[PDB]
DNA sequence: ATTTACTACTCGTTCTGGTGTTTTTGTGTT
DNA sequence: AAACACCAGAACGAGTAGTAAATTGA
């Protein structure tokens, strides 16, 4: 045997009964007796992970293989940023025996009128309302644009948990960051396509609030913010519609 | 989604780091979570088997007249029926 | 709400006492479900009979992760990751 | 010091938070480290005695002085069942320093006219319907153990309160009057019929089965309220 | 027809039950109890319980002499005769006055005072009671000041702040013990109320004034702040119950408080049937040693 | 593009370049140069320098032994989709969904050609063509051989052989995952298996069973016993026959001859292997 | 008669540091 | 390079058995 054993599907929770996003810096991660683990100055700490769903990793972090072994074994994934943003998505495993949201996925994105009509469902749930849209082709990106138009700190961090947390229902789910409606060109499109539906309503708020309140501290609002919204029943919902 | 408590003496600690994936430690040998019945159901069968000689008690919220349920394995505390309520023993 | 109690080193007049609002379920691992002021009046109950021990509490929440708990004189200790509490284990 | 201390009043749960009853025999009652223990061949139990609300003791058993003067301490209430039926009670302390329930108790009993008036709605709250209103002036072990376990309990929730069972409206003529009269209430559609699908045994029991009837009917509550609205 | 028992057992056999002490086995029928008192060192069986609830025997649980209370049982027969005379008539706010005024002039024997208001009558109860706490104080030669009643901390104190406080709760312990022995109830009250030991505090301000207060101060004239002043206090108050003289005009102020006839009256006879030091052996008990 | 390897050691990070600390000694690469990156057992990477390698299109995949499994990834070469929608094209279109089937089912039978014939025709030719080779195999390594019965959970619970074969198959079902992963293709949109997460990988390895796997778990069975742990030395002789890596450039092909991708925009594979110490603009000691 | 503070002495469990190994538990055209 | 099984011993706390001292926390 040599160890300990590897998860099962069964033995783990889904993304809706779970936390969501933990921070870490200045730290190096690693294995030790069948677990996980951190250290820093202050101490060793331990970290559940069938109870997390998305990992942050910043400045001078280190981590080792028989960590990612472990972690990804769970359906968590791994966020590395920094001052200049998200980067490394990684992942491991997913929490779905079954295909089908793929398959309509691409079954969709392959034809164009499809994919043009669930982009005008989307163009018009980023909106306040259902009658707010424009049944047009490109004066939307002027639409985006104008309603685009000390705080960059907190618009980074809450997009950055949001990303990931988006990452990791979608891997989870099934579907796949490079099939995207809108974005494409990347390997990410479904992701920053998803998460620019909720970029208005969580990022800027909270952001000026905190930039206006000088005198880390953002990633207490996010988090409630999360606990109150329930992105994490929400955002199913809204793929279960936008995919049927 | 019940609170679920369970406890290990005398085990390989190739158990005592790995329910640190689910759980979290707060003192030695007590180890505390939050999580549904499917998930522990599959826990339990997961350490009656990689025990060995070891003793490990596992008690949940629920709803009965007082409020609890709990099952042991090889712990000499034994569990009588008081006319529909579990108490705990301690045989000579 | 749940409440499950630990203590070590402890005088036996509050094993023998706790033994009346909970259960022993295993060697000092305490168990108990009842509501907030009886929990609240318990833990100065026990701050105080306790000398140069140390106990542990934790109960039922609504959190983001699903429980709270509290330490006295431990080496271990509990620090708060964006919200979320998560037990430490300094360096010598 | 020289010994634990005593229970407060804050650190008691109410007695609708509580569980109902425990039995007992053949065994021995004591005091050790500060709690309540129970010896026996089978091996040794201690008692949460602050989530409970009766005892009921059994032939054999034993108890000493040391021991009683903690179970009243808190609220709980000790009773020496036995094969002929209940005998004598028990108890410490009162869960409540107000005397309310008691200063009405005893304003309506010292007349006559508004005790009958209580007298006959006896009658009308205890049969099925108001229709059927009259205001006009194998087994039995089974029976005998519900009814038992339903002393004791309106006893304790008697007690909880600051009332007492010497007043009775009827059965009068004792100290214990007024909770054979609330007792008279719920026999009927509780004792009974349990008490026949035992007595159809082919094969104690009968604790088991008013534990989960009482645990259905919220029996706490339906007597606390039904005294209540009895005495305002 | 009251008896103490203490560093002893009990059993039943044949309509009576048997003790068990260090020298030998007294015994006694299932006649002659009446009421009885229960102390430390007893472990009681069931057979007995038995006896003592199927023949109007009552039974008690007391701390060394009577000083505290810990428990009840049922009542002298059964009966309810003082709990009826006590209801009938403190619900009622015209006859509940003649009985305070009673028990008023119990402490005034050369006046009368059934013309003056109960707001008047609490004056002179102080004034009273004032008078008799600097009479002790000035024949003890105690610096007293006045009465401090704090129910939260004991610490700070005063020293007879400290002894008065705790041999009035042992008075208050012995009042609660007869009183539930004999039927009464301690909430129906008639000077105090809103508590659920009302009646005890005031049929205790009785003896209060002749029992606690002068004990006190010779306890506090010749003694330290390093004693226990709170064991030396219900030691002296228990030697001084030994005597059993105060159990017997208890019960003669009840059935005269209530107005009772002397053919209900009832037989106050305490017993001691285990002495170290005399002997005291007749009339019925067979000591089957 | 390149390929690399990389186990018992310790990166770090230059300006723009990397580090690979170990027993011999110390390295150099600039980043352009690496392509994909098989990181391995034994490797602490750190933060500083996956903030390069997220800035040049490098990819990532911490993987086992000579890609005997695969345990996570990051993103793919170069950030691109090309064989993702032109997969997802081919296998949503029912039309185009059996020129890719029948293509696939004919580089594997070199001799006959196999343009009319529809999904159940086939399958019953290629069972027969396995259960032929099978017996073959048996034969000469004069073995026992019925079919291939077995049970997942009791895999300790029959015979010497189905074990090795099925350890066999799972590591080459790994490397499978970790190359086609690192190209930026899917593993669920197959053609000829359905539903399970895994399928185009099973589909792949088909290709490749018959010629790597069943000679080895037929000798692997002959020349041991039941005393052993051969489920064990099945990984490591594929362990060892993936050493070079001529099984990583015969899969780009593979793949890149279905999705009809041109000659112009195909990939070039090169197996690197460090410490060769033949290298241009690179650093060392 | 019962129960608690206090002591000394076993017995058991846990902590920690040097060594020698292995990179890992294994359907998928049955 | 990183992480497990194993063994050796060293340190600290739980458990039982007798002695003296009270009847209790006001």
């Amino acid at each position: 045997k040599n160890g300990a054993k590897k998860t099962s599907l069964r033995e783990l929770p889904k993304i809706s009964d779970r936390v969501s996003f933990i921070y870490v810096e200045h730290a190096k991660i690693n294995r030790v007796d069948s677990a996980i683990t951190v250290l820093d100055s202050r101490g060793t700490v331990r970290i559940p992970a069938a109870m997390i769903g998305v990992l942050l990793l910043g400045p001078g972090t280190d981590i080792s293989h028989r960590a990612v072994e472990l972690i990804g074994d769970t359906g968590t994934s791994m966020v590395w940023v920094g001052e200049r943003g998200v980067r490394q998505y990684a992942h491991g495993r997913s929490l779905a025996h079954s295909t089908k949201f793929l398959e309509k996925q691409a079954k969709l994105v392959s034809n164009s009128r499809l994919r043009l009509a669930v982009a005008r469902k989307m163009y018009q749930m980023r909106f306040p309302d259902e009658d707010v849209s424009a049944m047009t082709m490109q004066q939307l990106r002027g639409r985006e644009g104008a309603r685009v138009r000390i705080v960059n700190q907190a618009l980074s961090a809450a997009n950055v948990a949001l990303y990931g947390l988006v990452h990791s229902i979608v891997i989870a789910l099934g579907a796949s960051p490079g099939l995207g409606f809108v974005h494409t060109g990347h390997d990410l499109s479904f992701i920053y396509d998803i998460a620019d539906l909720y970029k208005a309503e969580l990022t800027i708020p909270l952001a000026f609030e905190i930039a206006a309140n000088f005198t880390k501290i953002a990633r207490q609002k996010v988090r409630d913010s999360f606990v109150d919204g329930k992105l994490i029943v929400r955002i199913v919902q809204d793929i279960q519609y936008l995919f049927d | 989604m019940p609170f679920t408590v369970v406890t290990l003496k005398s085990v390989p600690p190739s158990l005592r780091g790995d329910l640190t994936k689910w759980m979290q430690e707060i003192a030695i040998g007590v180890y505390v979570g939050n999580f549904n019945s499917r998930i522990r159901e599959k826990l339990w069968n997961r350490i009656q088997a990689n025990v060995g000689e070891g003793e490990a008690t596992i008690s949940y919220y629920y709803r009965n007249e007082i409020g609890y349920q709990f099952d042991m394995i090889n712990s000499q505390k034994s569990v009588v029926d008081f006319d529909g309520i579990p108490l705990v023993l301690i045989p000579n």
